[PDB]
């Protein structure tokens, strides 16, 4: 109902002055594609010359101690995705005061699961409804639109049973898996070029969120192969080279690779994610040590003109292997590999792709730093995001490579106790999915934040992508490094081979309202992401016991 | 003659996939080549006023028009057209206009409240701002359109005799017509020079209307060609104000190169607003220029005279005659402009005031040369060309310094001949 | 299309290395080029009045146009001009106009208080007697000019064009055009592959267009002569939309007459001066059509209207036209000179002080000539045909001679006709 220009224009008169008519927007850490929606959000409101807020927010339980306690004339309040699933207006209270009202947010969900309040029955709730979805519970013009307003004893018992029909049809919806089907990188660069301002840093800021959903889903993306390539083309900003320009900052397109970082450098230790490439194959260690030396120690790799060998004529390589994997193309047929991709340059400064870019992003918004622990663990993980959202700049070079040389080691660090998990052996299929309780290793520290949690499980959901003709079902993992047994427990995704045909969403979060809804006793949802809970010691040894007989697929 | 599409300061392709459709004041319309399609995007000078916005071309247009309240797409094969206005009130209206076999549109043009279609065989069909008809007119075949309001300006050019233009006014009782193709004075010439010419068959680069009603025309000639008193066909002339060869040379400081040409964009009544190309090409690329301005100067000069008397700088004496016939031209305008148009900023009375003293001050240079030559004749000539009543008062005190009595009478009588004539 | 120096009655070169470079009723102005340079000598018929003078060019104009008043040369190459007057009161003044690559002046015109300058491009420079620019003007390519002291006559012709003619003053204030840019049908020279080796081909190369002569008539009618032999007048030239130009002359048809009808081409004509019944030439008697040196005595032509056929004048028989052939053709000259006359004396008034002698007898032969083709229509008993000629008379004295005619002819119905109209233009004179 919302179009695009429209709120634009609402939202520029609705606070444009000169003192304090702050409009604030609200942003999560937790994920990388928020980030970067917002920052191109930002710059127009600068050069818009408004005055502005931002504040991050870690956790979904702290939204009331942002926002509830601390308001004086703020009428435009803004927020990136938080609640498609959980209405925020039962969340929290707001009496109707003042249609046409006195304070109205927006919201840039970006989930599957909507809510059918926060789009009809809007009054401070100005959704975007734009051409998103044109589809948006096509059937729902009966059920609650006759729940609005609820002889007569044979008339009003079919009533009845019709608001029981309509009840179902509101039991199998709100009753869904969910994903993000759409970036939040694509509406907001689709809303700017309704107004039409050229920029290819914008270009090259949409992108790369985009480019962040690569690992979470396949088909997504899929549909934007098209919304790349045709930006690229109406945004050329030359025929010719036109070489030796410091500036201008030149888009091309170039082939690249699984195997990752490779032009920022270690040929290396693409030794390691090599097998990981082999760990999709059908080992993890054992052929591949003996496979991987026909293809690789082929060329000793050196110390000063591998700075110029894998960087320059590594084109003689990336054109051998081009020559060696097209006759590994009608014989191998492993696809995961040769891809189209994209990439960027500054002039001088080294050739860096976007692929190995969203890499830098999340390792270095891990590391770069009663009750009482957990606070002084929360005020950690706001800040060392802070020092990520001005990495966007030409002004952090230095600190371009402190995450780049972090990297390269957080993956050895988190395949040093992968193949220690696997070797124990304690995954168990017992039934439905395997259980898998990391009860105590080394280096416990790097799991209480929960972004390199869905990494390993990345880890470990490629160890399991075999044949496996039955169950192909996903895990839940388990550790513990602080008091009380706090236990970020998580559940994953199940994964195809590149083949979504069925409709393979969640069904752990429909299971999660029921353990929660029992007994209360020490459980915990405060944490955002509805793929993770907390459990004390006690309780999950009877949690499974709920969830090996709850069959809810 | 090939019937080729022509639009407003349109550049040709050459060896690249990309060029410019139009070019005004307002902002330039591009377009953009990809696997299989075409990509119209349009980009404004004032971006604070208009908002910036981009389309994929899925049909294939060629021809535009730019205006203050919307942008004219047209296809010269199907027949196609589209209007686009810039605000969002407005709905968008698609007709397809009927073609014969071999007829091709070659000239667009749009006003707020009429739609002018021209094509290469004389068919005109008016629409308005909804696309209701209006009439259906026959006439010679269009090759070039330029509006401002309500007026059309036609160039027509048949193929035996041709090279003639139109000139009407689209009032609300009947369209009338100032002038019923008139004989057109430019000049038709006689690889990136090579190319230009097959797209352009007659060489116009750009036209449009002048701020204070006036139309102008640049063509392969370099020379801007001025419709002075378009009212009245008594008077209508044709007057060429300014010289690209002379500007150029002047401002360098005495050379001439070939790689500097001066494509128009508007003229603001002071000078002509100009994109500096510098390259092989004749036409621009993508870089964005910087615009610039160059004053305006009458084409009177010599070339063996000023490599004697030696940027080229050019003498005190020479350039009184220059100054005498620049400000002539400028002030006959501006005084029929505000009698009967009137104001139109609000400080028009102090650009005739200080127009109409530098051309008092002048001709005094060229007077005080004639009484030094001992011509006492040429002087008495050059007296009654003064407007003002005080220039008579200083042309006494330059007759008495060069010891002429008899000049010194002969300016009273003049003055006595003034004040009879106003008391009547 | 390269373009050609056009001069008023100039001749080429030939087989020679001297010409003329203009002539008219002035005088005549010639040059003798002696291996080096150019030697001017301008001759006048009245010397009495003025004295013959001549001097040394060491820059070559050969553009020239002579009036009452001065001499102007002009080059058509560098774009010097310079203007010389006769008397000793006014001095010399020499200016450059600057012409650019291909530009150059292809005719020139000077009056006493205007200058005239035109170029091959079509730029107009106007300057005046003290030498003060005025704004310059750009129109269509100039190829011939003519002027008699007041105004501004030019023509037009491109090469995706054809032949115009304009009619502009330069007044005080602004120019004011009488006609502008009007389409002039005169015919073009068609030159033929015979014409290659013919001795008149130098005469086509130095002009083009074979315009010979034009100039103003004594009364202010233009004239135009082209190649095509038939002097060409504009009448009603004060009326924009009702101007029309009318054939009085042709030179094609009296000189078989004069000549006993053979098919000699020794026997041209040259026009001078005309004015308002005699056009003064030269009878030029030789191969070529230009004049050279000594010019001999002047002969007088008066108009004659191209109305004969040729089988008819030699079945009738210097040729001689009889009384009966001769009334249609004096009916055709006196109908076109006296609206002439008549509109000039109305709107401009006397010029010389004895014109309506000329006007009254003028329209006495008018209606002297329409009573001898009266008469041959009564004597052929075609009653209606001597109807419409009643009413194209003018004087009422002429009503009552037709009355006379009619009754010697026994005709009483065409007496009774008459006096209709007698009594018609009486109603019509008291309104």
């Amino acid at each position: 109902i919302s179009q695009f220009s429209e709120a634009y224009n609402k939202i520029l008169r609705n606070s444009s002055s000169h003192s304090s008519c702050q409009l604030v927007i609200f942003v999560s850490c937790l994920n990388i594609d928020a980030l970067c929606a917002t920052k191109m959000l930002s710059l127009l409101f600068k050069k818009q010359l408004v005055q502005s807020q931002i504040v991050p927010i870690f956790g979904y339980s702290e939204l009331r101690r942002h926002y509830s306690q601390l308001d004086d004339n703020i009428n435009s309040l803004l927020l990136v995705g938080f609640g498609g699933v959980i209405d925020l207006e039962a969340f929290l209270e707001i009496d109707p005061q003042e249609q046409s009202f006195r304070r109205d947010i927006y919201v840039l969900d970006a989930h599957r699961p909507w809510n059918l309040d926060n789009i009809f029955g809007s009054q401070i709730i100005q959704c975007f409804d734009d051409g998103t979805v044109d589809d948006t519970l096509g059937e729902q013009k009966e059920a609650y639109y006759k729940l609005l307003e609820l002889n007569d004893l044979s008339k009003r018992k079919q009533r009845k049973k019709q608001i029981h029909e309509y009840e179902g049809v509101l039991e199998e919806y709100y009753s869904q898996g969910t994903t993000v089907v759409n970036s939040i990188s694509a509406q907001i660069y689709s809303l700017l070029s309704a107004i039409g301002e050229t920029n290819l840093s914008n270009l090259w800021l949409n992108i790369l969120g985009t480019t962040s959903l690569d690992i979470a889903y396949a088909q997504v993306y899929n549909r934007l192969y098209p919304l790349l390539q045709d930006e690229v083309k109406r945004l050329t900003p030359s025929s010719r080279n036109s070489v030796k320009t410091p500036d201008t900052l030149t888009l091309n397109i170039q082939p690249d690779y699984y195997l990752f970082l490779l032009r920022h450098s270690s040929l290396y230790d693409s030794f390691y994610y090599s097998n990981y490439v082999n760990a999709k194959l059908s080992l993890w260690n054992e052929n591949g040590k003996k496979r991987l030396h026909k293809m690789f120690a082929r060329m000793g790799i050196p110390l000063s003109t591998a700075q110029e060998t894998w960087l320059y004529m590594d084109h003689s390589i990336k054109r051998e292997l081009g020559i060696i994997f097209d006759k590994n193309l009608d014989r191998y047929g492993l696809q995961d590999i040769i891809r189209d991709g994209f990439v960027r340059t500054l002039g001088y400064r080294g050739s860096i792709s976007a692929s190995e870019f969203v890499e830098a992003l999340t390792a270095l918004l891990e590391v770069g730093n009663s009750a009482q622990k957990l606070t002084n663990l929360r005020k950690r993980w706001v800040s060392n995001f802070w020092l990520s959202w001005d990495a966007l700049d030409d002004r952090k070079v230095e600190l371009l490579n402190r995450g780049i040389q972090l990297a390269q080691d957080l993956q050895r660090a988190i395949f040093n106790t992968g193949v220690a998990i696997l070797e124990k052996k304690l995954i168990k299929h017992l039934r439905i999915y395997r259980l898998c309780v990391l009860q105590d290793g080394p280096d416990l520290d790097l799991y209480r934040n929960p972004l390199t949690l869905l990494r390993l499980g990345n880890w470990l959901i490629e160890c399991c992508a075999e044949s496996e003709d039955k169950q192909l079902l996903p895990m839940v993992l388990a550790s513990i490094d602080e008091n009380t047994d706090t236990y970020l427990v998580a559940g994953l995704t199940p994964r195809y081979p590149r083949g979504t045909k069925k409709p393979i969403l969640n069904n752990f979060s429909m299971a999660f309202q029921q353990i929660t809804a029992e007994t209360d006793a020490k459980v915990r949802i405060d944490n955002f992401e509805s793929s993770i809970i907390e459990i004390r010691r006690e309780d999950l040894s009877p949690f499974l016991e709920k969830l090996t007989l709850s069959g809810l697929l | 003659f090939r019937y080729m599409p022509f639009s407003p300061a349109g550049t040709p392709f050459g060896f690249t996939d990309r060029r410019y459709l139009t070019m005004n004041e307002v902002g330039y319309v591009s377009t953009v080549k990809n696997s299989e399609q075409y990509s119209i995007t349009v980009s404004f000078f004032d971006v604070g006023r208009f908002r910036e916005y981009h389309f994929e071309d899925l049909f294939g247009y060629d021809l535009c028009f730019l205006n203050e309240k919307g942008t004219l797409f047209g296809q010269s094969k199907t027949g196609q057209i589209q209007y686009r206005p810039h605000d969002s009130i407005h709905s968008n209206w698609t007709k397809i206009i009927p073609l014969q076999a071999g007829e091709r549109i070659t000239s667009v043009a749009a006003t707020p409240v009429r739609v002018i279609v021209g094509t290469s065989l004389g068919y005109f069909r008016s629409f308005n701002q909804f696309g209701v008809p209006f009439a259906v007119e026959k006439t010679s075949p269009i090759v070039a359109l330029t509006a401002q309001n309500y007026r059309v300006f036609s160039v027509h050019y048949s193929q035996f005799h041709g090279l003639s233009y139109s000139l009407s006014e689209l009032g609300t009782s009947s369209k009338r017509y100032y002038k019923r193709e008139c004989p057109l004075p430019m000049s038709l010439p006689n690889d990136a020079n090579l190319d230009y010419y097959n797209f352009n068959p007659m060489g116009i680069k750009s036209l449009f209307f002048s701020s204070y009603g006036d139309p102008c025309i640049f063509g392969s000639d370099n020379t801007l060609l001025l419709l002075s008193k378009w009212r009245s066909p008594e008077e209508s002339k044709w007057l060429p104000i300014l010289d690209s060869n002379m500007e150029i040379w002047k401002m360098s400081g005495g050379k001439e190169t070939t790689d500097i040409h001066v494509w128009p964009l508007a003229l603001a009544y002071d000078t002509l607003n100009c994109i500096l190309v510098k390259g092989k090409h004749i036409w621009p690329e993508f870089p964005l220029p910087l615009p610039s301005e160059m004053e305006i100067r009458m084409p009177v000069f010599v070339k063996s005279k000023l490599l004697e008397e030696n940027e080229i700088q050019i003498p005190v004496s020479m350039a009184a005659e220059e100054e005498y016939l620049r400000s002539k031209v400028l002030s006959e305008l501006l005084t029929d402009t505000l009698e009967n148009d009137g104001e139109m900023y609000g400080n028009e009375n102090e650009v005739l005031a200080a127009l109409n003293g530098a051309y008092d001050k002048a001709l005094l240079r060229l007077f005080a040369s004639a009484c030094s030559d001992q011509n006492v004749e040429k002087a008495l000539s050059l007296a009654h060309e003064l407007k003002q009543d005080r220039a008579l008062t200083a042309a006494v005190k330059i007759s008495e310094r060069a010891e002429l009595p008899s000049l010194v009478k002969k300016i009273n009588n003049i003055r006595e001949a003034r004040y009879e004539q106003q008391l009547k």
